[PDB]
């Protein structure tokens, strides 16, 4: 028995001693602070567990226990929804119209005249309307009673407990060696089989047993306290058979493979429900079946205990070709001895996920009235374009930290990395090439647009009426997929979604989800977007790179993952660091992510969202304007952000007053952003020591020494500034344009 | 009356936005059964909008052509209630908390441990010299006239020019 | 030692990488470093990347003074080597001796060497740049 | 001065000019700074004490 | 408003006579850099040393001062 | 763009683009006399702030302008 | 009359920046300290911190209060 | 190329020395301090500027100063 528990019993005392030392965890620290940036080295260093320990066993205890309780503060996230739901909602009354009433859960405390935030939205209630979508989430599980959702809360305060409790247990009482954590094929097996695929397998059958039938009774007009309780329809084979008459058969079709029996509540139809403009739900518990089958055979892949699986360093290892040396040899001991490259890879991959969800819960409307809940999928998706864009910068950031700190010559010698290492000078040229060409073509075409518009040339410009580019690898894209239900997609009914062409999805009067049309504004707007992506990668790139030397500093590694320079010699060595490569790709992120909201917001307000009348008559939100103003700079400017500020710059007054406040208050932060990011420290140390010397006079000298911030620190305070004024006041214009419309 | 401002009680344009205040709120109003919470949140609201504008009527502000009142900062005694008692009530405030800053200060330097006393604050002896704070005008003039208050100007750091 | 250099030193054994020096160093300036291995082992060169370093003797060309100091301070702080010497072979064939110059390493005093731009007096007393205005020299 | 007095700086250029130090050590030699006096603020490079010349110092406090 | 808007004004003035007096008259030197006079009215910085030196000279106060002109005269 | 990213990021970008273009063939016959270098911190700072007020008057004056011209009031 | 107001405003901005740049460039390589052995100019640069001081007080007191004011009504 | 002084205030701790990347300070003696040696720059054309030296120096205000000057293809650190 290879894998097996070991563990060390009570290795740290809890004890409130060293919470009265701060700095503790360091050994510059903890001697006590002389000026005012011992605080601020104290709050940067709190969580960099490699400069305190040079153990790698503490400092994986130290991580599993931080993980529990990030683990308990999400649970209490949870929870938190969940009891607003129960107590402070309209969801009943949302739940007897999910079309004419708002979603809101969160009211606000009269004391200054702020209960004009508490607006009508519909029901009798009133409050500030939800974007969350939890509504929606809930009336997909079958949640219908409001007293499920308190024991939903309840259950999430006990998990958050048991997660606190077990975060303390596990680096005071029982904390697991080395060898523990080490274990990768057996942490592989245990992730991919009993969380992924039992995971799937619980929820699926949550929903076949729950979910089924509760929104199959409230879509056939049920009004929901007239529906059969969740306990109720658990047990109840004659129920279940009236709803979907294959539970009568029971279990023994799955057993005697007769699973073609099972097609009542087990289905490929595919496209979206018309009752409520969501996918089937049968499609959904079908789904999670098949991922849940999966993923537990992926599960039974490496090698533990016993004789049968694979070793993930033989299959590394026997990857190697002519043209790459050694191959993937000697990545299975980077990534088995360092927690830095797990976060460079498993970051990325989560950034990416996020972005992805983005991209498929907006075609792809999954819970029920939520695609005619346009507020909700503007934010759902600005929402996880953020996530995904502030995780795929972490990935580079801690991939440059790895390669500062954990790398090591003598393990890596002649292998993947050391060969990226050897030629990344050509890697960073020919990427530099790419981004001036795309940078060149896709902008240059906007601002030919602009010139030959404002010239009164509109017949030579680059739009459907003039010289054209149009996406045709799109279009063809969409037409196999338009055709592939019977042809590619045989036992399907209709499309995977209708954004691929199809038939217009209307929800009393409203758009679902109707057919979207490429043309040379989107290729344009396309080629930005991979422009932009194509920056950010060759900022971070090159910061990974070259984080531990370079020409210009061939000693960068011994100065340290982050420091502000080399001083001012050959010719000047101003942010040199990997940590300024992620602090400058940050903003390139920050434009990416902004241009790709921007691009969604103004493509479904004009071609997807609207209303439909009699005879089919289809008006947009804005007309169908994304076409011919999508190809300047001037009608970007014009026709959506003049054009859609209206209700930001108006909601004075009414309930949406606190987004015209966020609008001001996120331009003076963005604005405040700029004097620490254009300054420098020592015109700021110069003018502390002119307020030292009043304060010296006056006998008020604090015995702490007043500093100006730090290089490094004044460029981090600069751009969370910044990134905080630009992200609130996109969040307040898109939040206040897509309630108010 | 002062730069050709009217009183806020004699000011049409004043119950012109006294009218329109009332009218969104019952306008507001019409879509809540009566009993319910809400209704009577919003009844609150307007009564505590009726009481603001006879507040703001009796308390004998001045109100411009636009039916807003206009603060008087000029120092007159029949608009004292406006900026100048404000500004007393400050200044004493504003002195009582940097007096107590200022001798949590000087006790703080006069110990062992400066530093550690002003990252984990000694308690019992910052509550005693904020509350003893009160008599600030008196301490400080006291330590003015004693000498105590300034350094002489040849003791504190200065940059060489 | 003087301004000689074997040429036919054995050199690092390394694959090729795109850090080495480029056009002008065959055409403006040079350098190389020396030194005495005892075992062969894996160093990280200053211009990216492993190599091997033979047992033995070693020669290496680089591109700037900096690179090879860099190099030798790799080899000083890690495994002991202190013997090394660092040139500067010109694109005439012409080479000059640089570090442990006298022989011995900067930080350590030595007798023989001159002091060159010692001042003396303290820096808060150098003149004033009025009165060197016109002049064409400077207050250092 | 002695050792143990305390002294105020009147070197222009210093950190800690018109500041109270208290001398640690005089060296009795050739040295041109023999005074070393140690200060309770440390300047911007956290360096607590200097080397001071006679005439640099004017004298606050006897041992 | 042509009150707060006159505040507004004199704040502008006043922060940017606080650059340029600030400037003009640590040009000479000052406790992060006594020796101020000797490296000219334009220089980069004194290095990363004791703290860090950016924008340390009388040009970087011009330059920061530029900012707050354009700003009060908008 | 100047104002906020600074010269070592620029000097690395540079020394990769002189590699390339000392490394391509037919292109490398062509050149240069001056080896290109980045941009120094004063030259920097000089260039950003002169592109910050040129923008700032050329995003001014056509409103200043053709508001009034637009509205004749 | 909107383009000459503003034409001159921006221009007053201009010089009055550039006369303090000077007069720190007259302080960094003209300005004497021997001739003007307690001078008028010299007693400027002995209390230059009380002068950077009060500008600091002033232009915060009134950035503090003007958008105080401002964001109260808005 | 740049000019490095050392003035009179040394104490001869060899922080300089040690912290040059360019081999431009050395180690002369002396008899001003008790550690009877002094700082100096012979090699100022090998000078690049980073003020590695500024830094390491523990002297209250800096006895070696590092002030730039001319720049040539040295004290720009140029590969090409
Ligand atoms: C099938 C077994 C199993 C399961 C379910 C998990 C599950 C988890 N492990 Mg884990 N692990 C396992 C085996 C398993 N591990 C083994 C064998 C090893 C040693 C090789 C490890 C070593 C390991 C490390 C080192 C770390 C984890 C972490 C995690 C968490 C990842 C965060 C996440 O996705 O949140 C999903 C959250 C949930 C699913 C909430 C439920 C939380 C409970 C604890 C899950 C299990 C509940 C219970 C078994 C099911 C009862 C069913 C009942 C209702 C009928 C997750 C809770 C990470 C973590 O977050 O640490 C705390 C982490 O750092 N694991
Ligand atoms: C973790 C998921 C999960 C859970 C807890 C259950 C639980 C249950 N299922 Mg079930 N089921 C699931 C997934 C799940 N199912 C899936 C994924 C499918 C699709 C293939 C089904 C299809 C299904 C049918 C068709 C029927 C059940 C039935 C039942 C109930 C009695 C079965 C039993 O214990 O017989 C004893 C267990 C064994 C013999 C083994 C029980 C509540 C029956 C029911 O409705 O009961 C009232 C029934 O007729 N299930
Ligand atoms: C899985 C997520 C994850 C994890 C575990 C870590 C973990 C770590 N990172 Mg890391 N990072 C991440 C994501 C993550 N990061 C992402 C997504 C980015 C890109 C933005 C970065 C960028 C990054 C850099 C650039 C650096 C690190 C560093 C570190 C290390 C020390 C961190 C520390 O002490 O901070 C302590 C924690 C804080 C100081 C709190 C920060 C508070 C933020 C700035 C403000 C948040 C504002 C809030 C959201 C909204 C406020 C609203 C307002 C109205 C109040 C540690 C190993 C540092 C290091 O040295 O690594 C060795 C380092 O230099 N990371
Ligand atoms: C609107 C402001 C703006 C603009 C135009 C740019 C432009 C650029 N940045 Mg950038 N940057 C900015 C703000 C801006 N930045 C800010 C605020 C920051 C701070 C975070 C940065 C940080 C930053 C970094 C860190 C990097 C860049 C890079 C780049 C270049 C991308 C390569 C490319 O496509 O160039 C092509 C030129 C353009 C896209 C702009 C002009 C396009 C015109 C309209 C068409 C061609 C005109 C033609 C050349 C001249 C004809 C007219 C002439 C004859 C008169 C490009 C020069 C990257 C780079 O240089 O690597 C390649 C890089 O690594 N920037
Ligand atoms: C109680 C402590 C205290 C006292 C008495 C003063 C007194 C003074 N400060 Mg000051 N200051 C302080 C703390 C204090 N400061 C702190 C903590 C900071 C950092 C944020 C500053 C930053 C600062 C600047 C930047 C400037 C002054 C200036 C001034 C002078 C003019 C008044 C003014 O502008 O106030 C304004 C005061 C502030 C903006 C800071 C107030 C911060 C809090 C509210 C005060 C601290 C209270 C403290 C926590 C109480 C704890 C003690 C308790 C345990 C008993 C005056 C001598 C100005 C000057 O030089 O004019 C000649 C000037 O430009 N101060
Ligand atoms: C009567 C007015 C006047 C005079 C005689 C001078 C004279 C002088 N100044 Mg000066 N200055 C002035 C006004 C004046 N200035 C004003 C108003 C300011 C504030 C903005 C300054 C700010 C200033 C600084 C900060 C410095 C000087 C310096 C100098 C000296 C050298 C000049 C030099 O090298 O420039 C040579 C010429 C150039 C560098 C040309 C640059 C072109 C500028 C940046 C504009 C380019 C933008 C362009 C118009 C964009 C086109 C837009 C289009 C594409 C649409 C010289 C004695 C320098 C000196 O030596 O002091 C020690 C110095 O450091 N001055
Ligand atoms: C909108 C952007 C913005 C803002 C708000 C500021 C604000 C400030 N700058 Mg500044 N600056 C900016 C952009 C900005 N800058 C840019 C882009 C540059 C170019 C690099 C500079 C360059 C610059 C220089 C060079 C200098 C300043 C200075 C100042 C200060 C002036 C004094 C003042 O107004 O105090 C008012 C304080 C504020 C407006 C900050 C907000 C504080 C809170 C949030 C206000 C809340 C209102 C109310 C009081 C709340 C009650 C508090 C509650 C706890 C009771 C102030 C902190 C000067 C300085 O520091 O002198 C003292 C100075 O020398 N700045
Ligand atoms: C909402 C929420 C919550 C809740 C949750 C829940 C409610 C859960 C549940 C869960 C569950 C309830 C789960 C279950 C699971 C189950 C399973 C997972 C099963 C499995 C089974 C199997 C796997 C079988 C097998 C077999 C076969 C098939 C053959 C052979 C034999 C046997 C029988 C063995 C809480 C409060 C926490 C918090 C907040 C949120
Ligand atoms: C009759 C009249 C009146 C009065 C008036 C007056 C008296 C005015 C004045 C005014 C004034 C009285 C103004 C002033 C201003 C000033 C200024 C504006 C200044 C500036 C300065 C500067 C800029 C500086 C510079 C420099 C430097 C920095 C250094 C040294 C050198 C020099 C000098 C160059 C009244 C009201 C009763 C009313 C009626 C009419
Ligand atoms: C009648 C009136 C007015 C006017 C006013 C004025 C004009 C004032 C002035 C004022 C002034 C012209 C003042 C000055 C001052 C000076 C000084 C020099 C002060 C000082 C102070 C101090 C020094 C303080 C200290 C302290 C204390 C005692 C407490 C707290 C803490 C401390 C330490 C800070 C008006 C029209 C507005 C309105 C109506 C009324
Ligand atoms: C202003 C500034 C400083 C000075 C900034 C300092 C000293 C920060 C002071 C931190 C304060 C004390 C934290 C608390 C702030 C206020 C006391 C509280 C304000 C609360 C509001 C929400 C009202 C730098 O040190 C700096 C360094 C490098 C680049 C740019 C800059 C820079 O721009
Ligand atoms: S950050 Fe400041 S000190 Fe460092 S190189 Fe840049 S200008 Fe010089
Ligand atoms: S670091 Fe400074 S004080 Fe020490 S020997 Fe070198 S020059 Fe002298
Ligand atoms: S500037 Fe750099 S290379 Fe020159 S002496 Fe100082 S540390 Fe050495």
């Amino acid at each position: 028995s290879k894998v097996r528990v070991i563990v060390d019993k009570d290795p740290v005392a809890t004890s409130f001693e060293k919470w009265a030392q701060p700095g503790h965890f360091s050994r510059t620290l903890a001697k006590g602070p002389k000026t005012t940036t011992w605080i601020w080295n104290l709050h940067a260093d709190a969580h960099d567990f490699d400069s305190q320990t040079s153990s790698l066993e503490d400092i994986s205890r130290k991580i599993f226990s931080a993980h529990f309780g990030q683990l308990a503060i999400i649970f209490l996230w949870v929870s938190q929804a969940y009891f607003h739901g129960a107590r402070f909602s309209n969801y009943s009354a949302w739940l007897l119209n999910p079309t004419s009433i708002k979603p809101s859960a969160q009211v606000v405390w009269p004391v200054v005249g702020q209960e004009i935030l508490n607006g009508d939205v519909g029901g009798g209630f009133s409050g500030v309307q939800i974007t969350s979508g939890v509504f929606q989430m809930w009336r997909a599980s079958g949640i219908t009673n409001e007293t499920e959702l308190y024991w939903t809360a309840m259950g999430g305060l006990m998990m958050s407990a048991l997660m606190v409790f077990a975060g303390w247990f596990h680096y005071h009482k029982a904390a697991p060696k080395l060898e523990w954590f080490q274990n990768v094929e057996s942490m592989m097996n245990h992730h991919l089989a009993g969380l992924l695929g039992l995971g799937c397998l619980s929820w699926s059958g949550h929903q076949i047993h729950i979910s089924l039938p509760i929104n199959k009774l409230l879509d056939a007009g049920v009004a929901p306290q007239e529906i059969p309780l969740p306990h109720e329809l658990l047990f109840n084979q004659d129920l279940m058979a009236q709803l979907y008459p294959s539970f009568k058969k029971g279990l023994l079709p799955f057993f005697t493979l007769n699973w073609g029996e099972y097609s009542d509540f087990l289905t490929f139809k595919g496209g979206l429900n018309p009752i409520t403009g969501s996918l089937w739900l049968s499609d959904t518990a079908h789904h999670h079946l098949a991922l849940a089958v999966l993923f537990i055979f992926a599960g039974h892949m490496y090698r533990t205990n016993w004789g049968i699986g694979h070793s993930m360093k033989e299959i590394l290892e026997a990857h190697k070709g002519p043209l790459t040396g050694e191959g993937h040899k000697g990545l299975y001991e980077i990534l088995t001895t360092s927690w830095h490259a797990q976060l460079a890879i498993n970051l990325a991959m989560m950034g990416s996920l996020s972005i992805i969800v983005a991209h498929h819960m907006y075609a792809m409307p999954p819970y029920p009235y939520i695609a005619v809940d346009y507020p909700t999928q503007l934010s759902l998706f600005t929402h996880h374009m953020w996530i995904g864009g502030f995780c795929v910068c972490g990935a580079a950031a801690h991939g440059a930290i790895f390669m500062v700190r954990d790398y090591s010559p003598v393990q890596s010698y002649n292998n993947l990395l050391d060969r990226v290492l050897r030629h990344r000078d050509a890697i960073i040229s020919h990427l530099n090439w790419v981004c001036i060409f795309l940078g060149t073509h896709s902008f240059g075409l906007y601002i030919h647009n602009d010139t030959m518009r404002a010239l009164g040339r509109p017949q030579d410009m680059f739009s459907d009426k003039a010289i054209q580019l149009q996406p045709i690898f799109a279009k063809w894209v969409q037409s196999l997929h338009t055709l592939a239900p019977g042809n590619t997609a045989p036992n399907s009914l209709a499309t995977a979604s209708y954004a691929f062409g199809g038939d217009v999805v209307a929800v009393n009067g409203k758009i679902a989800m109707m057919p979207i049309q490429l043309g040379t504004a989107d290729f344009l707007v396309h080629h930005i977007h991979a422009f932009t992506i194509h920056v950010t990668v060759l900022i971070l790139l090159k910061g990974v790179l070259f984080a531990r030397s370079s020409r210009l500093i061939p000693d960068k590694a011994n100065l340290g993952f982050r420091f502000p320079c080399d001083g001012p010699g050959r010719g000047g060595t101003c942010q040199v660091s990997a940590w300024d490569h992620i602090f400058l790709g940050l903003f390139w992120m920050y434009n990416c992510i902004s241009v790709v909201i921007f691009h969604f917001s103004w493509k479904m307000q004009s071609d997807v969202w609207g209303t439909i009348s009699e005879k089919g008559k289809i008006t947009h939100i804005t007309g169908g304007n994304f076409a011919n103003s999508a190809l300047t700079i001037n009608g970007w400017l014009r026709d959506f952000l003049w054009s859609q500020a209206s209700q930001v710059i108006q909601s004075y007054g009414s309930a949406l007053s606190a987004y015209g406040i966020i609008f001001l208050g996120a331009h003076f932060i963005w604005a405040f952003s700029l004097m620490f990011l254009f300054s420098g420290r020592g015109y700021w140390q110069e003018l502390i020591e002119s307020v030292v010397w009043a304060h010296n006079k006056l006998k008020l000298a604090p015995a702490i020494q007043p500093r100006a911030l730090s290089i490094t620190q004044g460029r981090a305070v600069g751009l969370a500034h910044y990134l905080l004024g630009g992200i609130g006041t996109t969040w307040s214009f898109f939040l206040a344009r897509i309630i108010s419309v | 009356d002062v730069s050709g401002l009217t009183p806020c009680k004699d000011s049409a344009v004043f119950k012109k936005r006294l009218d329109g205040s009332v009218k969104k709120l019952q306008a507001r109003l019409a879509n809540y059964t009566e009993g319910t919470p809400a209704y009577l949140a919003l009844e609150q609201q307007i009564d505590q909008t009726k009481a603001r504008f006879a507040k703001y009527g009796d308390k004998g502000l001045l109100c411009g052509a636009d039916g807003l009142p206009h603060l008087i900062a000029d120092g007159r005694p029949d608009h004292a209630g406006e900026f100048v008692i404000p500004a007393f009530g400050f200044l004493y405030i504003a002195g009582w908390i940097g007096w107590a800053g200022r001798s949590y200060l000087q006790f703080s330097k006069k110990t062992d441990k400066p530093n550690e006393n002003e990252i984990i604050i000694n308690v019992p002896v910052a509550l005693g010299m904020m509350s003893g704070a009160f008599l600030w005008p008196l301490a400080a003039w006291k330590e003015l006239i004693n000498g105590q208050l300034l350094v002489p100007g040849d003791e504190v750091t200065v940059s060489p020019r | 030692t003087s301004d000689v250099l074997n040429l036919q030193i054995p050199t690092p054994t390394f694959g090729g990488s795109t850090g080495g020096w480029l056009r002008a160093a065959e055409i403006e300036e040079k350098y190389a470093i020396t030194w005495t291995s005892k075992k062969e082992q894996i160093f990280e060169m200053p211009t990216s990347g492993a190599a091997i370093m033979q047992k033995g003797e070693n020669l290496l060309y680089l591109a700037k003074k900096e690179q090879c100091l860099a190099l030798s301070t790799q080899l000083r702080t890690l495994f002991k080597i202190s013997d090394y010497k660092i040139y500067r072979i010109f694109p005439n064939s012409e080479v000059q001796y640089l570090h442990p110059k006298d022989g011995v390493f900067p930080e350590k005093l030595n007798e023989g060497r001159i002091g060159v731009g010692n001042v003396g007096y303290s820096i808060g007393k150098n003149p004033n740049p009025v009165n060197v205005k016109f002049t064409g020299k400077n207050t250092f | 001065i002695e050792r143990g007095s305390k002294v105020r700086v009147l070197r222009p250029e210093s950190y800690w000019f018109q500041e109270c130090g208290s001398v640690a050590t005089i060296a009795k030699g050739g040295d041109r700074y023999p005074v070393v006096v140690r200060f309770e603020k440390v300047n911007y490079p956290g360096v607590a004490p200097n080397n001071f010349a006679l005439d640099e110092l004017g004298e606050v406090e006897a041992p | 408003g042509d009150f707060l808007v006159h505040h507004a004004i004199a704040l502008g003035l006043h922060t940017t006579t606080l650059i340029l007096v600030k400037g003009a008259l640590d040009a000479r030197g000052s406790k992060l850099m006594p020796d101020k006079k000797d490296f000219g009215y334009s220089f980069p910085c004194d290095g990363p040393g004791r703290g860090g030196t950016c924008d340390i000279s009388a040009w970087d106060a011009f330059y920061l001062a530029m900012f707050w002109m354009l700003n009060t005269i908008s | 763009m100047f104002l906020i990213s600074w010269r070592g990021y620029w000097q690395e970008l540079i020394e990769t683009l002189v590699w390339a273009h000392e490394r391509t063939p037919i292109a490398n016959l062509v050149k240069w006399r001056d080896k290109p270098v980045a941009l120094s911190i004063v030259q920097a700072r000089l260039v950003g702030l002169a592109h910050f007020t040129v923008g700032f008057i050329f995003t001014f004056a056509p409103f200043v302008i053709a508001s009034t011209t637009g509205k004749f009031a | 009359q909107a383009a000459l107001y503003t034409h001159h405003q921006y221009i007053a901005g201009f010089l009055m920046v550039g006369a303090f740049a000077h007069g720190a460039i007259f302080f960094v390589r003209d300005y004497d300290p021997e001739v003007n052995k307690d001078n008028v100019l010299a007693r400027m640069l002995q209390h230059k911190e009380a002068i950077i001081s009060h500008l600091s007080w002033v232009s915060l007191f009134l950035g503090f209060h003007t958008l105080g004011l401002y964001i109260h009504n808005d | 190329s740049h000019s490095v002084r050392v003035y009179d205030t040394c104490i001869g701790c060899t922080q300089c020395v040690r912290a040059c990347p360019c081999d431009v300070l050395e180690m002369v003696p002396w008899d001003g301090c008790k550690a009877g040696q002094i700082a100096s720059a012979p090699r100022a054309e090998d000078c690049i500027g980073c003020k590695r030296c500024e830094t390491a120096c523990p002297t209250d205000f800096l006895s070696v100063r590092v002030y730039l000057g001319s720049e040539t293809t040295r004290s720009l650190g140029l590969t090409y």
